């Protein structure tokens, strides 16, 4: 729909990994001994999914009302202030590993 | 001396903002 | 004669109340009034709405019994169109309409009433969010929504209700991680309570379903995919888990407690429908199975007591047979049973209040709704005392 | 909405014709025709006036909320409110 | 209607005010460009029409002519009526230009601009005030000959 290549921001961090940590959730109960690299993995994986998610559904809301709001380009002006502290605190983040 | 507004707050179009960060991720 | 007055009056949406009463009252008007054992007694299959769709879950309205909600998850035929399909069906006029629709933008995995108010919707989805409706105002955006956060309910939510009276009430739901939260009806921004549950070593409970003894709030019952079940008191002098049970071998899918209330007290007695066709009796003092259900294999959904007859539930098997399952005159035949036509994968029950008819889901969407028989409706201080001492058996 | 009314006030009996009047008669919507929706719909709008004047003569805060009239060869409907006025033509069985 | 109408929308700019969001004042400033050009248009419409009307409520302007010590005279002279249409006129452009303006001196105070916001210029007024320059002038030449008149009493038998 556009030539311009966009530049999509997206989250680093694939949904089907905790997928992954839930078949060991359930194999290690079953009785199968998983290689405990992979247990760290699921464990690490696991409990960091929350923050993962949480950035996720944040940034595509923010992508949602961004978009609704440069369509009716009459707010930008006045949403400019908010757009700037969000994208300072983007800024802030991006340097994070 | 009755004083105007300053400049007002800017949009800085989010393409041009990702590409900078775009750009500094790479160079981090 | 206008041309845009009435084109913007239909373009301006004040229909409201004009669409909910017209609703209301043309499914009225389908009444042919013109002056020139078990036993199906309605199917329902919205074509719209359950088009090769699975039933999620089923509750009927405390405050109404004549109103039913359904869920659904994502639908694999079409992706763009909206996936969290909830739905509203209504005792009141035959009708192949559904009463009442609901889009949640992600899939949705457990619905219910509230009992604080007539009137509210509260569903759990497959994001872990808490979603609410008004079913009084006619929309098919959620009402509230719950924070995704850290605190609150990340994984998916497959079991939420309300719990206490209309002044004491307190919104209980679970995260398949196990985390509990108990949110208030007013405002569904911020849990009022929050803990993951624990059972030993740090290690969670991965809770599929719970529930509650009857008339009591606090010490709930929960089930395990991993296959055991837990007593875990809501705060106590001690939250968290307070018993573990010797369990049944696979996952636990459908958990209830004894619910019909008598002359004596079976407020203790859980029915667990695992994976393997076992629908398990026992009782939370006795850490083992009281008595063990075998006439097949391979996945019994669920299980519920019914509310009138207190030796007597519905389970279904996803094979397509739900079966009526006395105890007081039989303790291993079905006394009675029933087959879905198509065989189809039927997925959940639930017995209506106060009995007599069972609603029951599918994995096609159609649902149907049914009674008893009056011999094996009705209970005595006879089936009473003789379920006593079928309890006295073993 | 109105296209989804429509159908499903439409499908509920493979109605013959219904249009969505939210203006004091004379409607410019149709569903079989122009001429046959309209008049008569006008008609049935003098009609539901002069019948909410004849229930407010018993009692002035009386109002009428719903009207049917199932005749040996139609089965008319209207849903009256404020300005919402149904019609609906339909078997008499 | 005008006033109610800039009452909702100013109560609306301080609803956003109170609010305390971003960039306001510039904000505000477009909306009033904005609104002060849609009030030049309407106010040359209703300029345009009450020129018409006079070749839009219109008040009936008449004065007399009568004689006083065998004098031909008028009550109100000719020029009395040209002041009366023009405070009319000025009158029925209060109606718009007198509307306030929008803000987070006199000027400042209540839009008076709309000459300026004029989307056809000057033309739309300075006909209408040609309208005015038209009929007096026809009025005083029907008068004219008329008054002529009076000469029979200045010459004696």
């Amino acid at each position: 729909g556009r030539t311009g290549n966009v530049l999509k921001l997206k989250v680093n961090f694939l949904p089907e990994i905790i997928t992954l940590s839930k078949e060991v959730r359930n194999l290690k109960w079953l009785g199968f001994r998983v290689p405990l690299a992979i247990v760290n993995k699921a464990h690490q994986a696991n409990q960091l999914y929350p923050f993962a998610i949480s950035l996720i559904e944040s940034v595509r809301t923010y992508e949602r009302t961004c978009e609704k709001v440069e369509e009716r380009n009459t707010i930008s002006l006045l949403v400019a202030g908010l757009k700037k502290e969000v994208q300072a605190l983007i800024a802030e983040g991006i340097a994070l590993v | 001396r009755k004083l105007v507004h300053d400049k007002e707050l800017a949009a800085e179009d989010e393409q041009v903002f990702l590409m900078k960060q775009q750009s500094l991720l790479a160079k981090q | 004669l206008t041309e845009e007055e009435k084109q913007q009056i239909l373009h301006s949406e004040e229909f409201l109340s004009f669409f909910d009463h017209s609703t209301r009252i043309v499914e009225r008007a389908l009444s042919e009034q013109i002056n020139i054992k078990l036993s199906l007694n309605r199917q329902f299959f919205d074509e719209r709405w359950s088009k090769h769709r699975v039933v999620s879950c089923l509750d009927w309205s405390s405050q109404y019994p004549e109103l039913l909600v359904a869920s659904y998850n994502n639908n694999e035929d079409a992706p763009h169109e909206p996936d969290g399909v909830a739905l509203v069906w209504n005792m009141k006029y035959k009708k192949t309409t559904p009463e009442y629709v609901f889009h949640c933008q992600s899939a949705v995995m457990s619905a219910t009433f509230a009992k604080f108010h007539p009137n509210l919707v509260v569903g759990g989805t497959y994001s872990g969010q808490i979603v609410l409706w008004d079913n009084r105002s006619n929309k098919r955006t959620p009402v509230q929504r719950t924070p995704l956060s850290a605190a609150a309910h990340t994984h998916p939510v497959y079991c939420v209700n309300v719990v206490g009276t209309q002044n004491a009430h307190n919104l209980i739901s679970i995260s398949t991680d196990g985390k509990i939260c108990s949110w208030s009806l007013d405002m569904l921004s911020h849990p009022q309570d929050s803990m993951e549950l624990v059972h030993k070593q740090s290690k969670a409970v991965a809770v599929t379903s719970m529930s509650f003894p009857v008339g009591d709030v606090n010490n709930f019952v929960v089930g395990s995919e991993e296959g055991s079940v837990y007593t875990a008191c809501r705060h106590g002098s001690k939250a968290g888990i307070s018993e573990m049970f010797e369990g049944h071998q696979g996952p636990i899918t459908g958990i209830h407690c004894h619910a019909a209330v008598g002359a004596v007290d079976f407020s203790h007695l859980f029915v667990t429908s695992s994976f393997d066709w076992t629908v398990k009796l026992w009782t939370t003092k006795n850490n083992k199975p009281l008595y063990s259900f075998e006439d097949n294999a391979d996945y019994v959904y669920d299980v519920m007591w019914s509310p009138t007859h207190p030796a007597l539930f519905a389970c279904v098997d996803g094979m397509g047979r739900l079966d009526l399952w006395n105890l007081n005159n039989d303790t291993e035949v079905p006394t009675a049973s029933i087959s879905v036509e198509g065989n189809p994968a039927l997925n959940r029950v639930r017995w209506t209040h106060s009995g007599r008819e069972i609603a029951v889901g599918d994995s096609e969407g159609q649902i149907v709704i049914y009674d008893v028989g009056e011999q094996i409706a009705v209970p005595r201080n006879d089936e009473w005392a003789r379920f006593g001492r079928t309890l006295a058996e073993i | 909405e109105v296209e989804e009314t429509l159908k499903r006030l439409q499908s509920q009996k493979g109605v013959q014709g219904i249009i969505v009047v939210n203006t004091e008669g004379i409607p410019i919507k149709s569903t079989m025709d122009n001429p046959t929706t309209t008049q008569y719909a006008s008609l049935m709008h003098s009609f539901i006036l002069k019948a909410r004047s004849t229930v407010r003569d018993i009692d002035p805060q009386n109002d009428l909320t719903f009207l049917r009239i199932r005749s040996k060869k139609n089965e008319i409907m209207v849903a009256p409110d404020k300005d919402y006025f149904l019609i609906v033509i339909q078997n008499p069985t | 209607t005008f006033s109610e109408i800039l009452n909702r929308v100013q109560k609306a700019v301080d609803d956003l005010n109170l609010h305390s969001y971003s960039n306001l004042p510039i904000w505000v400033n477009k909306l009033d460009m904005e609104i002060e050009r849609i009030l030049g248009v309407r106010l040359q419409a209703g300029l345009r029409a009450w020129t018409q009307v006079l070749l839009p409520k219109i008040k009936n302007v008449v004065h007399e002519l009568r004689i006083t010590n065998q004098v031909i005279y008028l009550n109100p002279p000719i020029e009395e009526c040209r002041y009366k249409l023009y405070q009319e006129m000025f009158a029925w452009k209060m109606v718009v230009l007198s509307l306030p303006r929008i803000q987070s001196t006199e000027e400042e105070k209540f839009y008076r601009n709309a000459l300026t916001r004029m989307p056809d210029g000057p033309v739309a007024l300075e006909e209408s005030y040609s309208a005015v320059m038209g009929i007096v002038s026809e009025v005083e030449q029907y008068v004219k000959v008329w008054l002529q008149y009076q000469c029979l009493w200045d010459m004696q038998a």
